[PDB]
């Protein structure tokens, strides 16, 4: 064995032969700086088609992970040599090339320099033989990039348990302390020791960071387990701080306690959703070259068994067998291809389990399958079978879905039953319902269940007991703290409940799902149930961005920011709609003098674009005396939603309407003819409009323009300048129901699009400036000739 | 910059957002001019009860992104929740 060491490592290591070292001593491999040849000849040898692997100018060249052995199996295969790992070369089994870029390392570039670094965890005498798995580190600028994890097996008989060990770093394990017993039990844990023992874990998630030294005695019984690490809990920040210790040591113990308390009372960090249905990719026959000279030369793995007949003939192998490792690449490359898009970035990960043997000139077919998700990323099972109707090659494939925005859909959209399927049929949608329902019970005492699935037409809410004292109570608390000539004019809202009202209804004309106060939660808590429903199949990618449509933006930002809880959502979305409701003069109806027309620029004319209608809103609003703009720029000359006065929308359909029907241009009319004309012959018509508009009655009902379109039922001007003075109470609630730490920019970071200022959430000088500047706020100007003193 | 400060400024830079978002015209074009263009999304759910901001992400598409997005060979998928559920929990019928 030790010529047979000595000679493996003549053909393989490229160091002084000495086998004297420590297993457990951490192996460092020197640095190999990438270049675009042994690229280009790695890609050709494997058989790699990907354009990311061309070198095409102006874009950086990538890497293919598959290169990543050729770095580390210097130091890999060199964890096999010392002196305490024993056998026999040739016998030599390649069990599983496991290849993980940790999230947040880019692909490899071109012109890389890579530190190679493998440490040796797993030696493991079992009866059939020694399993050895060792973890080689690969880092460039410091920062790890990817682990190549290798498995490796000695044919025979190995009792060898006096150096036999496991180094294993145990998966961290999240505990949520809701009941009493729970915190009853871990103090009943002897190894959980604490910084402070008087350290209250009620309502908190505690990590554990451990990792478990086992020495052997037999192939069950382990002469010590040293099972240890720090035990941290979550702050409200979400920052993680150490609080405790495991300093678990045992003699002969048959396992670890801590495991089994983990798999009865202790939940994984990670869960890899299955489908219903493994979705069918393809099946692809890959084929081995005559000869593995062009892959053993670019790769260095220079085992004779894979090219020298007389090794093979030896080794009692039925031939030069090829490079399991070529073929595992070969089948990647095809991962790549049809479950990547043609893209290497989209890989996370990837581990290949080699189990038959492979001969060159073979016609293999390779069985690959979509099954699963986990946290975004797709999980791709793949087998490869020869021709001899034998699976020879297993793997599994972590692959990132690519950016996906969603986008919230706003009011008007809402529906009878919206959402009951799903309420039904998913635990998380169920969960999150509910929550909202006992919020809104004991809260308001009204089920937004009921009135989404039924819509009541009329709902009373009656304060008969003592639950009825804790509803009437907060029935008191919304105001409005409108802006009237600088002064506060503070509107509680029900000015009819008062501390000897009894009961109140809610009225609409047709039925109470319609008024926006309930319209915005249902929408809000169907989203987000949706979502969490998704989240639960992790179908969602983290690189994902985000936006609303007016209300969207709420469920949206709830979803995928987790800013505010369902609770926080319900009050805040709800508050929303009753100081939207009740920010206008109404009825008994709930008819408000104000609406919404989604005008179509290119209806009216081609020519007709958003600059021209901008300038009419703007001329019509001035002219007619009445309030009425633009609030939501849709799509470019296509869609542009207009909420304002119900005769200022009446009298700008006329104004619109009688422009397409005469064909005239004011773009045209202003710049080419003469300056300053078109606004004195805009105001005849506008005049013209604005008489036969007014006339109408205040309950005017609103109807289809050419270009225009009536948004049904839309009382409120929703983004309007109408309800500016209804912004000061809304910042008052904001500030009260988001909270400091709840906040997590990173999160939100390049993810959040506002409504407002159209640009990707960042924290700088110029976004605060940009939003001072578009509209001017007190804490953001402060903010601003602050600024420097926040940094440090 | 400090974790805590910045927690402060990004709360008070949200109230500020949806507080004026409250009652400002939306600009959902220059967000279709990040995403689409900027961040070039290749996958557009709508996540509501009706497909209408999938209508809106495919005609800004289909206006200023036809030969944009055909010269990058990049595959866009205008996706709502209410109709195609199939595609975003990817459950294709055999």
């Amino acid at each position: 064995n030790q010529r047979i060491k000595e000679m493996y490592w003549k053909l393989w290591i490229d160091e002084p032969f000495n086998l004297d070292f420590d297993p457990r001593d951490v192996i460092k491999g020197k640095d190999f700086e990438i270049t675009a040849k042994e690229v280009y000849d790695f890609t050709h040898a494997v058989g790699n088609n990907c354009e990311d692997f061309v070198s095409r100018p102006d874009r950086t060249m990538l890497a293919p992970m598959d290169f990543a052995i050729v770095v580390g199996w210097r130091a890999i295969i060199k964890a096999i040599f010392p002196n305490t790992v024993d056998g026999d070369l040739l016998k030599l089994v390649h069990l599983s090339n496991g290849y993980k870029m940790i999230p947040g390392a880019k692909p490899l570039q071109v012109g890389d320099v890579v530190s190679t670094t493998a440490v040796i965890e797993s030696v493991v005498n079992q009866p059939t033989g020694k399993i050895v798995d060792v973890v080689g580190t690969l880092s460039r600028n410091g920062k790890p990039v990817m682990e190549v994890t290798s498995s490796f097996f000695y044919r025979g008989n190995y009792t060898d348990f006096e150096n036999t060990f496991q180094k294993t770093v145990e998966p961290v394990y999240q505990m949520h302390i809701k009941t009493s017993k729970d915190i009853a039990v871990l103090r009943s844990k002897e190894w959980f020791q604490l910084d402070d023992e008087d350290f209250d874990l009620l309502n908190k998630t505690l990590t554990f960071e451990t990792e478990t030294e086992v020495t052997f005695k037999n192939a069950n019984i382990f002469s010590s387990v040293k099972c240890f690490g720090p035990i941290k809990v979550e702050l409200p920040t979400k920052e993680t701080v150490e609080i405790g210790i495991v300093d678990y040591e045992a003699g002969a113990s048959h396992g670890n306690p801590v495991v089994d308390f983990l798999k009865r009372n202790g939940s994984t960090l990670e869960q890899k959703v299955n489908l219903e249905n493994p979705i069918p990719i393809a099946v692809l026959d890959s084929y081995t070259p005559s000869t593995n000279e062009p892959y053993a030369r670019v790769s260095g793995d220079l085992n004779p068994i894979h090219v020298s007949r007389h090794f093979a003939s030896y080794a009692n192998l039925p031939g030069t067998i090829t490079h399991g490792m070529f073929s595992s690449a070969s089948v990647r490359a095809l991962i790549e291809n049809w479950a990547a898009d043609s893209v290497s970035s989209r890989v996370r990960g990837y581990t290949c389990q080699f189990v038959d043997m492979v001969l060159p000139n073979t016609a293999l077919k390779t069985s690959i399958q979509h099954v699963g998700m986990i946290n975004g990323r797709k999980l791709i099972k793949f087998e490869t079978r020869n021709e001899d109707d034998v699976v020879v090659l297993t793997g599994e494939a972590e692959i990132e879905q690519p950016v996906t925005t969603f986008v919230f859909t706003g009011q008007g959209s809402q529906e009878q039953g919206m959402g009951m399927d799903l309420y039904k049929t998913s635990k998380a949608a169920q969960d999150v319902w509910n929550r909202a329902d006992n919020h809104f019970k004991d809260t308001y005492g009204f089920s937004i269940l009921d009135i989404v699935i039924n819509n009541p037409v009329n709902l009373t809410i009656h304060f008969g007991g003592e639950k009825g004292k804790r509803i009437r109570e907060n029935y008191s608390a919304m105001i409005f703290e409108t802006i009237v000539d600088g002064k506060l004019k503070t509107e509680k809202i029900f000015k009819e409940i008062n501390e000897h009202s009894t009961s109140y209804t809610f009225r609409s004309e047709k039925g109470l799902l319609s008024a926006t106060q309930f319209t915005q939660p249902a929408l809000t808590l169907m989203e987000k149930a949706a979502f969490e429903d998704l989240k639960s199949k992790g179908l969602i990618p983290a690189d994902a961005t985000f936006a609303g449509h007016s209300l969207g933006e709420y469920a949206a930002l709830a979803s995928l920011a987790d800013v505010m809880s369902i609770e926080s959502l319900v009050e805040v979305v709800f508050y929303r709609g009753m100081t939207m409701q009740v920010a206008v003069p109404r009825d008994e109806l709930g008819r408000s003098n104000y609406g919404m027309i989604a005008i179509n620029p290119g209806r009216v004319a081609a020519s007709f674009s958003q600059e021209a209608l901008q300038y009419v809103v703007e001329r019509v609003g001035k002219r007619t005396g009445w309030l009425v703009e633009i609030v939501n720029y849709n799509v470019e000359n296509q869609q542009y939603v207009a909420a304002g006065d119900l005769r200022a929308l009446d009298t700008v359909t006329n104004v619109l309407n009688f422009i397409k029907l005469q064909k005239i241009d004011i773009i045209e009319l202003q710049k080419s003819l003469s300056l300053e004309e078109v606004e004195g012959h805009l105001f005849e018509i506008i005049d013209e409009a604005s008489k036969k508009s007014a006339v109408k009655p205040r309950p005017l009902k609103l109807e289809r323009g050419f270009a225009c379109i009536p948004l049904v039922g839309i009382s409120v001007p929703f983004h309007s300048t109408y309800l500016m003075n209804g912004v000061k109470p809304f910042k008052s609630f904001l500030k009260k129901n988001i909270i400091k730490e709840n906040v997590k920019v990173a999160r939100l970071a390049g993810k959040y699009i506002p409504n407002l200022t159209a640009k990707p959430f960042q924290v700088t000088k110029e976004y605060f400036q940009d939003v001072y500047d578009l509209t001017g706020s007190e804490p953001i100007k402060e903010i601003i000739d602050n600024w420097e003193k926040y940094e440090q | 910059m400090k974790p805590e400060v910045e927690q402060e400024l990004a709360h008070i830079l949200l109230t500020e957002l949806l507080a004026y978002q409250f009652a400002s015209p939306v600009r959902w074009i220059e967000t279709q001019d990040v995403f689409l263009k900027d961040f070039n999304t290749e996958r557009v759910v709508e996540i509501g009860p009706s497909p209408t901001l999938a209508g809106m992400a495919q005609r800004t598409l289909k206006n200023k992104y036809e030969s944009y997005d055909a010269a990058l060979s990049l595959h866009r998928e205008i996706l709502c929740y209410s109709k195609d559920a199939k595609e975003i929990y990817y459950t294709p019928d055999p």
